């Protein structure tokens, strides 16, 4: 039942009840790194994409939070370019009950309802504060999340 | 003012009456109110004398002496009433204590006093072998060694070989309370029948206890009151912090280690009642003592001839070479550590090289290569605050342990010789390091909550994360959803309890579970890291000294060294996007403002932007984040100068508005730091 076992329970779960549409996964036979592929809500502008995020498990798996980070490049005023991602469950309001299948989902309802007043990269802030939707969504979805 | 008199008979009463509730903190607090009510009038404190001629001082010693609660509970209950009138309380504690006051200073009977003339100053001394005469003008200086190459006996009482002359007289004619005059006055006759280092001037008397009278109650309170961790305003005592500066002041007393018992007892008891220069003076007189004394009065003395006749300090040479300069730094440390010479390194001149080693040394031990500090768990050197990380029992740790040891052995001789060191040593290092040789208390603190927050200074999110299973110690299913073993987090190679690797943690066994995990990062897990720390630090003199500092007073003391803030290296590490452009005019202009600043300005500057006092080791560019300057967009209608700069560092990032001038932009910077203190 281990930090180890932390994680098999984490995958036992995720097999048992997959995810609607955000599924993820390990990688390998390794146990820390991870594959999620995540899905864009139909109703959202960021809709029919699917990305892929590589997640490292810190030492401490249940104590300290994982490392969530974005390999598919997305247009978003909350993620970089190396797709570090600036939400508050991943640095303050963490605690050992929350578990990934809680992280993704969170992830899931920042890309329908970005956060502004907390900009990673400022212009898209600016931009976001009718149009814009397209410019920022639309074309990156088009080229990249497809 | 018998409402003001009387009364507080009757309250000493009650804290005399055991009937009074003192187990829980609400009833402790409820009797530090009424305390404060009784002692604080309508119109004036009580003065110093009326606090001890009624009692009031005893009544409530013994109240917090004799209770059976925790000192945590005490000191949160206690600064939950007087965090407001802490100096008010002070004050009346201080007057009482320097009323009560008969410590006296036991000088060389005057002579000018402790001035430049007290140096030199000769005595008689007529040496007679008891079993053959000769009457020699003695320095106060010369050892029982130094002089006379066979046992000491000074008024039927036996002497230490290794004590000087003075020593033992002096001692002899105050303790019998003789006149402090008689002694240049009187021929005093004895009866008789590597380096060493001469710092057995306290080895001696380490245990040396002197009774201060009825002020015992109130260096009680005093006591309480600073380990209750409130600030340094006004423990100093200003009529004992001068006495004792006076009583360093003669060097006659203190180079023949004839010390008042009341001074080393009080140093070594309570620590906050002195200026933190006086401590310092105080423990460079009684801890390399003879050698380094000399000189160290010589230097004041020149802003003789005996002084330096018999001061002279040899210098030793050491060569190492700079590829294996760790190593054979370490090495040579090791063969001289305690040698009680002067030593300078120089690479394969003065003191170019050897502050070049103390510096890449001390940069060195706080590598990720050895294994020796806790480190991220995610460029080997570590930048957040150092601190020893847990054993394996069965993994040989035979070089972790040697070079922990070796670290004790380098801090003492740095600090011995006034060296300048790089670590960023956690407080709570040296807190357990403190409360391990403090005899009669426990290495790690009996209360949790201590423990709680004294690992928060380690590992903030480690924790957090334990206090949530504190706190969520009575929910059995969040217990199951936490799924975790009796194993050390971070390291699942060490269990808490032999066979526990398997042993789910619920509710049944929670409390083995904090017990475990804050012994394995605070006490059983890093003891044997601490005790050879303490051994190799004592190896050169006696980290017993180093309890008159403070935690957070003696980190500084070795993360002294200045640091570069000029214009190229800010320049070479400084980004700026997002609206900014590296060679832009405010961008050059925030950084002539900030590479000119003084010394506090610059830490408070730092303290606003990541939250530490100070950057990690290496300048600007160990700040892994990078410290970036983003333009603070201008929007919502009005002027950028009226708005204030937001930190909003998610990483390295300072929101820098767009002002439309510099000194604007100056006067914001100001006004925003300050109140980001």
């Amino acid at each position: 039942m281990s930090s180890s076992k932390r994680i098999a329970k984490e995958l036992s779960d995720l097999e048992r009840d997959p995810p609607t549409s955000s599924s993820a996964g390990p990688v390998g036979d390794d146990l820390y790194h991870w594959q999620a592929s995540i899905m864009g809500p139909a109703d959202s502008p960021y809709a029919g994409g699917v990305f892929f995020l590589s997640i490292h498990f810190p030492t401490d798996y249940p104590f300290k939070p994982p490392k969530i980070s974005f390999t598919t490049k997305i247009y978003h005023p909350n993620i970089n370019a190396n797709g570090n991602i600036c939400l508050d469950i991943l640095k303050d309001q963490w605690s050992p009950a929350l578990t990934l299948s809680k992280v993704l989902l969170s992830i899931s309802s920042l890309l329908t309802d970005a956060n502004p007043d907390d900009p990673l990269v400022p212009e898209i802030a600016h931009i976001y504060k009718r149009p814009k939707y397209e410019a920022t969504a639309r074309e990156w979805t088009k080229k990249y999340a497809v | 003012i018998t409402e003001e008199l009387h009364q507080i008979e009757g309250v000493v009463s009650i804290l005399e009456n055991p009937s009074t509730p003192d187990k829980t903190e609400e009833d402790w607090k409820g009797i530090w109110s009424v305390l404060k009510k009784c002692i604080f009038h309508e119109d004036f404190d009580v003065s110093g004398f009326e606090f001890t001629s009624t009692g009031l001082a005893s009544s409530i010693t013994k109240r917090i002496t004799s209770s059976t609660v925790s000192h945590f509970i005490l000191a949160k209950s206690f600064l939950e009433v007087f965090e407001d009138c802490i100096d008010r309380f002070l004050e009346i504690l201080q007057s009482a204590l320097t009323r009560l006051e008969n410590f006296s200073i036991v000088d060389c009977g005057l002579h000018d006093g402790g001035g430049v003339s007290s140096l030199a100053k000769e005595i008689k001394i007529k040496l007679v072998y008891d079993g053959s005469s000769t009457i020699v003008s003695v320095h106060c200086i010369a050892s029982f060694t130094s002089l006379n190459e066979f046992d000491f006996f000074y008024d039927n009482e036996k002497v230490d070989m290794e004590s000087t002359v003075f020593g033992v007289i002096f001692n002899t004619f105050v303790r019998r309370n003789r006149d402090l005059k008689t002694l240049w006055d009187d021929t005093h006759t004895i009866k008789f029948c590597e380096g060493k280092k001469l710092r057995d001037f306290y080895k001696k008397r380490e245990f040396a206890q002197v009774d201060t009278g009825s002020s015992a109650d109130i260096l009680t309170l005093l006591d309480f009151l600073h380990s209750c961790g409130v600030k340094s305003d006004s423990f100093i005592n200003s009529k004992l912090s001068a006495k004792l500066a006076r009583q360093l002041d003669e060097p006659l007393v203190v180079a023949s280690g004839a010390l008042p018992d009341w001074s080393l007892f009080l140093t070594r008891r309570f620590p906050f009642l002195f200026p933190f220069d006086t401590r310092m003076l105080f423990l460079q007189c009684t801890s390399f003592g003879y050698g380094r004394l000399i000189q160290l009065w010589k230097n004041k003395s020149k802003g003789d001839e005996a002084l330096q006749q018999l001061g002279r300090i040899t210098r030793r040479k050491l060569r190492i070479s700079r590829k294996t300069i760790f190593a054979t730094g370490l090495k040579i440390l090791s063969k001289y550590g305690s040698s009680p010479d002067v030593l300078e390194i120089e690479y394969q001149t003065g003191l170019g090289p050897t502050l070049e080693f103390y510096s890449v040394v001390s940069k060195y031990f706080a590598r990720k290569s050895l294994n020796m500090w806790r480190c991220n768990s995610y460029d080997d050197y570590i930048t957040t605050l150092l601190f020893p990380e847990p054993l394996n029992p069965f993994s040989n740790n035979e070089k972790v342990i040697e070079l922990f040891g070796y670290l004790g052995t380098f801090v003492a001789r740095s600090l011995l010789d006034n060296r300048i060191l790089d670590f960023r040593f956690s407080k709570v290092f040296f807190e357990l390091l403190h409360r391990m040789s403090t005899p009669n208390v426990t290495t790690v603190p009996s209360d949790v909550e201590t423990c709680l927050l004294m690992i928060e200074l380690v590992d903030p999110l480690l924790a957090k994360s334990l206090k949530y299973i504190v706190a969520n110690k009575d929910d059995n299913m969040t217990l199951e959803s936490l799924s975790l073993t009796f194993t050390v987090p971070g390291n699942d190679d060490i269990e808490l309890i032999p066979g526990g690797c398997n042993k789910s943690l619920n509710s049944s066994n929670v409390e083995e579970y904090i017990h475990g995990v804050i012994d394995q990062i605070l006490g059983k897990g890093i003891e044997k890291q601490l005790k050879a720390f303490i051994e190799g630090f004592s190896k050169v003199f006696s980290y017993e000294r180093m309890l008159i500092l403070f935690p957070d007073e003696l980190v500084d003391i070795f993360g002294r060294v200045e640091e570069d803030w000029s214009m190229a290296t800010l320049y070479t590490n400084l980004n700026a996007e997002h609206g900014y452009t590296m060679d832009s005019s405010i961008i050059h202009d925030f950084i002539s403002i900030i590479s000119a600043f003084g010394k506090h300005e610059r830490r408070l500057f730092l303290q606003f932007l990541t939250g530490s006092p100070k950057l990690p080791i290496g300048g600007f560019k160990s700040l892994n984040p990078k410290f970036t300057v983003v333009l603070k967009h201008a929007e919502d209608g009005l002027t950028a100068d009226e708005y204030l700069p937001s930190v909003m560092t998610c990483a390295n990032y300072l929101k820098l508005p767009k002002y439309t001038s510099k000194d604007i932009m100056r006067s914001r910077l100001c006004q925003a730091i300050e109140e980001g203190a």
